[PDB]
């Protein structure tokens, strides 16, 4: 989809997740450990938030072009993922179970028009679909949606 | 010395609580792609000067 | 739309341009010079340091040669005298180089043909240089400057 | 399988040798200096032994499968090698002289079925065939067999 926008985080030689470069913000799931694989991006004053679990910083102006477009309007329906598709219904994001496993907790979620609507954080398995604990953008807020009994990716 | 020390601990603790409140209210708005930072909170708390 | 953009002259050479929109003559304030049209050059112009836009009221006769304006800025594709510009995520992007320092007044049109922006500068980056521009929201005029934009 | 089982060991960007993933222990020539390339096996404890020159450890349990089989039987004959093959005769491993040059001493030696018999350490040229200074496993003992005059690869 967009190769040059999702960057992996390394932890002693292990890809533990990814950090996305969206909407004039480099961002990563705070709770995933490691350091950004890019050296140029690594020396940035990241800023954590335990209650939101999203560590972010400003994208340096030298790489601003490789940034996705972002939306807050999230109509009910279907959206894209780097493992297949996701279905948005009732304030919850649902995926075919298992598709996507712990250790890739950072990858974004795109929209039909190709612009980022969410950042995956975790899983909650119940039935034929797993509900995706995700961090989203409201008009001005950033919101956590963790389904009951989720598990950290 | 004891009174002044207690006054200093009170001042520092209160100021730390204030700056913590600043954080707890402004960090939800620095991790969003769109730096709205409505001027109400922009004036009420010293705003980070978000850079469009 | 050739007779709506007037160039500003400095010692014999065009150093930017002054655009004619919405019953207002306007220009990038930071560029120095004099309006080429003498009739419009003898008007008083109110500058604004913090907005870099020096404007005045167009004389009643020549209102007709003034473009139409808009404030509603949907995501999409807009025009320019150098090819096209893209409006996305509250920024304006152009192909790098398309923008030369010194053409720092010219306007940005919309698909329907009505001015939506007034370029001032460029913030050079990758394949798409961002355009630091002074737009007009529904009642305010607002500067959008990405970091490091250099006055054209 | 056996083509992505031996992980090279780097030292400032020059291929200084290989560490093989044998049996249950990931061994390594205890001479060759450097740091292992896949970083994970470079963080495992590493029991060295000068007298044997074969520094090993216990394999991280994740990659258990990607490890070759072991044998003690070495009947007289013909054996495989990533630079061709070796021939086991008279208690010595013989290769075409010149085949293999200093700097790549780590590589294993397989058998026809394929079970890592031995790990080479160096060469010794006299005549058309160079003898290999090489470590084996007896039924219970790792053993060096190094012919005279061998110079380390």
């Amino acid at each position: 989809i967009e190769n040059d926008c999702i960057f992996e985080v390394k932890h002693e030689g292990k890809v533990t997740g990814y950090a996305c470069l969206v909407g004039d913000k480099v961002m990563k799931p705070a709770h995933v450990k490691g350091v950004i694989d890019n050296a140029d991006l690594a020396k940035l004053a990241f800023k954590k938030s335990s209650k939101y679990d999203l560590e972010c910083a400003q994208i340096p102006v030298h790489m601003r072009s490789d940034a996705s477009k972002y939306t807050h309007e999230k109509p009910e329906g279907h959206y894209n993922w780097h493992h297949g598709a996701v279905q948005y219904s009732g304030g919850r994001f649902t995926i075919p179970t298992g598709a996507g496993k712990p250790g890739d907790s950072g990858r974004p979620i795109f929209d039909n028009k190709g612009r980022v609507v969410a950042i995956v954080l975790g899983g909650a398995n119940e039935g034929s679909r797993t509900a995706l604990s995700v961090v989203t953008w409201n008009k001005d807020m950033v919101t956590r949606v963790t389904p009951e009994g989720s598990e950290e990716w | 010395v004891g009174m002044s020390l207690l006054a200093l601990i009170s001042i520092f603790a209160s100021c730390y609580m204030l700056v913590a409140a600043r954080s707890k209210c402004l960090t939800p708005y620095a991790l969003t792609p769109g730096a709205a930072v409505p001027w109400t909170l922009g004036i009420l708390c010293c705003a980070p000067r978000a850079h469009a």
